[PDB]
């Protein structure tokens, strides 16, 4: 007898995604077919990617959208987890442009839209899917795109921004390929303009056998321009494929665009910050302790660049807390900068700032 | 339910436990993993592998010694392992960055003089101030109520 | 119209996205007013670092106040405005009759909202959010008649402090203390109503930094830049009013009807 899972017969190995082998399920009776991520409980630890299942399960199993591919129920077990999801028969995109040629106008708007209504869903959710590419994006029976795979995946929290460089390289944005902070949304972006383009032409806009000169083309934003390519799609590439994440396409800017408004259907849709100064990075660190023992302030040093600091209030008698960062912002200046921690707050978290300040460099 | 997989080759694999009075059943290969999915009540279960005339444990996994030399592995299912996120729960035991252009980009600077632009999430809790003009010290953050938000400006001397 | 106040959350109200101005007490008086004028903000809110509360609001009322007490001449600065610091001047103000610090929350109905501004004899409630502290934003008479007329789908019926042309501004401030008003009708030769300065009028002095001289005429201080009849429809005397964004309403004056009383009939 065949090996079950909810009443579905587990069957072939579609793939090895991110953190495990995701196999069909077929059901005893009505004959339904599911997609099966087989997670170790005992590999996603050996890898400390607990954290990341827990979150990715707590997003992935309320998100309903017809664009993203639904996690129909999470089995566990003692040995292993079981994330039964939608199973579509069409499979990669990739695969499709491969085996037919590139999209034609029309056609590639129609999926655009519809991958963009589901990177949309997500960032309105707060999640950032890193990793879109046609391999990651599938197709069912009538031809719709299906975001699959968020193993990648990350939360958009008030105040920070992520780091992980991660997917393909072709896909990554310069900010990833070249390691560097962001807020999150904007390598979505990125990555959704190369699909746009692969789409359009059925080929990779930067790509290179010569991993330096991809890397290099990536940060350099040139790609070509096929002469069938239409002005107002290249007007959007051009905007989506920026090197500078504030000048790059934001989902409402590619809502507004022309090309994209196109038969595109219904259901779808002087401050300073902080004290900057120019000691070299590590005696600057060395100032901010000799400041904060100074006022007798808890904390914990997170990085060699991040504190973790908490005050205690003599009045209210309730503890305050606060994260200090230092950044660069020339080749001859650094930053320090001050982020507020949740639990009035406000007021005493800019007084908790003020007085490290007074008794600081610039 | 619970997993019973056995890992390496083998043309014939059957599990025989206590769950199923030593009864061979067979295991399903994938490639040199051979599994049987089934449930059993928690508590305590012995089983055993007949791996191509060869009976074996899965060295491994928990162990038992009997009183008679009979070594079989041990299975305690516990409630703690069916219900996921108590199962994860378990489960669960230099130089500086560049500072992105992002936290340049502030709501004040850039109608109604106590209305603002809605801000970026990445730039909200974060202090920003003037520079002393003359003994008097200005500070200023945007943070979050509920789905509002509100940008605190704090004039405060030094 | 009395229920609909009663159901509604004082947070509806609140700007998606809004600016707040909070002064410690221990700011200088001068600055703490200009500091308004700069912000485009009429009240803010007062945090007293020592206490580690927020014990007041500071507004335009506060400029006349000071203005009117201690105004020597126009030939003599006002050392006391020019050097008192919030907490000296709260002190004086409030000496042995002292005011606490009158406010709502989010979560609060719009009728706690209402009765509150009229209970304790105010124009501007600070919304502020208990699990936090933190002030969240200053809700007026102006905004909630705002939001009581984009749900909406006689005045003699239904059922006086005035100055002059040749007025100074001295003499009204003056009114505005011991009457306890927002505006003052300016009266010309006759009976006929001119025009009207009303307490917003005084911070163009702050602004223009022009406070050392209150000797001037009313009219020459209006100079840096609308009525009703009893025999309209008191729905018209509302249409009318938020129509062109305005306080009150009075070719002779009879009577003056405002926010703040539209807002005691509907509550
Ligand atoms: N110039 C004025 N003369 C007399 N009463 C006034 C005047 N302005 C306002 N009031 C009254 O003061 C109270 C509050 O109104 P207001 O300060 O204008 O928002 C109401 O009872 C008004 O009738
Ligand atoms: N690599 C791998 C890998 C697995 O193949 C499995 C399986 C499995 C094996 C064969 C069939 Br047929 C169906 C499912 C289970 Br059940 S748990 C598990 N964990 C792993 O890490
Ligand atoms: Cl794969
Ligand atoms: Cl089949
Ligand atoms: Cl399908
Ligand atoms: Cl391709
Ligand atoms: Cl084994």
């Amino acid at each position: 007898g065949r090996v079950k899972i909810g009443h579905y017969i587990l069957g072939d190995t579609l793939g090895v995604g991110t953190f495990g082998k995701v196999k069909v399920g077929k059901h005893e009776l009505t004959g339904h077919k599911v997609a099966v991520k087989i997670l170790n409980r005992q590999k996603i630890r050996s890898l400390d990617v607990v954290g990341k299942i827990r979150r990715e399960i707590q997003n992935l199993k309320l998100f309903r959208h017809p664009h993203i591919i639904k996690l129909y129920q999470v089995i566990s077990t003692p040995s292993d987890i079981f994330m039964v999801m939608e199973y579509v028969s069409g499979g990669e995109l990739f695969d499709y442009i491969c085996k037919n040629g590139r999209l034609d106008e029309k056609e590639s708007r129609r999926l655009f839209q519809q991958i963009l209504s589901g990177v949309d869903y997500c960032h309105r959710h707060m999640v950032v899917h890193r990793d879109l590419k046609p391999e990651n994006v599938l197709l069912d029976a009538h031809m719709n795109a299906k975001i699959a795979d968020f193993g990648l995946s990350n939360m958009m929290s008030d105040g920070e921004f992520l780091r992980t460089s991660c997917g393909s390289p072709n896909y990554a944005a310069p900010e990833v390929i070249s390691g560097r902070l962001y807020a999150g949304p904007e390598v979505d972006i990125w990555s959704s303009g190369v699909i746009l383009y692969a789409l359009l032409c059925g080929t990779l806009p930067f790509d290179d056998d010569h991993v330096p000169t991809l890397f290099k083309k990536i940060c350099d934003g040139i790609f070509y321009t096929p002469q069938y390519l239409n002005p107002s799609v290249i007007s959007l590439l051009k905007h989506m494929l920026q090197v500078d994440p504030m000048k790059r396409a934001t989902i409402k800017d590619i809502r507004e665009h022309e090309w994209f408004k196109q038969d595109l259907p219904k259901y779808l849709f002087k401050w300073h910050l902080g004290i900057r100064s120019q000691s070299r990075p590590n005696d600057i660190m060395a100032e901010v302790c000799r400041a904060i023992k100074q006022l007798d302030y808890e904390w914990k040093v997170v990085n060699p660049y991040y504190l973790r600091v908490r005050r205690k209030n003599p009045v209210t008698s309730t503890f305050s807390k606060m994260s200090l960062q230092l950044y660069q912002v020339d080749s001859r200046t650094y930053l320090l900068d001050f982020r507020s921690i949740d639990d009035s707050h406000t007021i005493e978290f800019f007084e908790m700032c003020a007085n490290l300040i007074k008794i600081l460099a610039q | 339910p619970t997993v019973f997989r056995w890992t390496g080759g083998g043309k014939e694999v059957y599990l025989s436990g206590s769950f199923n009075n030593w009864s061979k059943l067979p295991l399903t290969r994938d490639q040199n993993n051979f599994v049987a999915i089934l449930d059993l009540p928690e508590g305590e279960h012995q089983y055993k592998f007949f791996v191509d005339g060869q009976w074996t444990h899965d060295p491994s996994e928990p162990i038992v010694t009997s009183q008679l030399g009979t070594v079989n592995n041990i299975i305690q299912v516990k409630k703690t392992d069916f219900e996921v996120f108590d199962a994860l729960m378990v489960d669960s035991q230099k130089a500086p960055p560049i500072l992105p252009p992002h936290l340049l980009q502030v709501i004040l600077n850039k109608c109604d003089p106590a209305l603002l632009p809605e801000p970026n999430h990445v730039m909200l809790n974060h202090l920003y101030a003037l520079s002393i003009k003359d003994g008097v010290m200005v500070l200023s953050a945007t943070h979050r109520y509920k789905k509002k938000y509100v940008t605190t400006l704090l004039y405060k001397p030094i | 119209y009395t229920t609909f106040m009663k159901s509604h959350r004082c947070y509806d109200l609140i700007p998606t996205s809004s600016k707040l101005v909070v002064f410690d007490t221990s700011l200088q008086v001068k600055k703490a007013f200009f500091a308004l004028v700069t912000n485009g903000v009429r009240a803010a809110p007062l945090w007293d670092s020592k206490k580690q509360s927020f014990v007041g609001m500071l507004t335009i009322t506060d400029f006349i106040n000071i203005l009117h007490r201690y105004y020597k001449s126009a030939l003599v600065q006002i050392y006391e405005l020019e050097e008192h610091k919030i907490e000296t001047w709260r002190e004086v103000y409030l000496q042995d009759s002292f005011k606490p610090l009158v406010c709502i929350s989010p979560n609060a109905s719009l009728f706690d909202a209402v009765s509150s501004l009229i209970r304790n004899k105010i124009h501007r409630l600070p919304v502020i959010d208990p699990e936090s502290g933190n002030t969240l934003y200053i809700l007026t008479h102006k905004r909630i008649l705002k939001f009581l007329k984009l749900f909406i789908t006689s005045l003699e019926e239904l059922q006086i402090a005035m100055v002059r042309t040749t007025t100074p501004v001295y003499v009204a401030l003056g009114i505005f203390v011991q009457h306890r008003v927002s505006a003052l009708p300016v009266v010309d030769e006759k009976g006929r109503v001119v025009d009207i300065y009303s307490k917003f009028d005084v911070i163009n002095l702050a602004a223009e930094k022009t406070y050392n001289n209150l000797d001037v005429s009313v009219t020459k201080a209006l100079q840096h830049r609308l009525k009703c009849y009893l025999h309209e429809t008191l729905e018209a005397i509302i249409n009318r009013l938020v129509e062109a964004e305005v306080h009150r309403l009075v070719d002779v004056v009879k009577g003056i009807v405002s926010l703040s009383d539209i807002l005691q009939a509907l509550v």
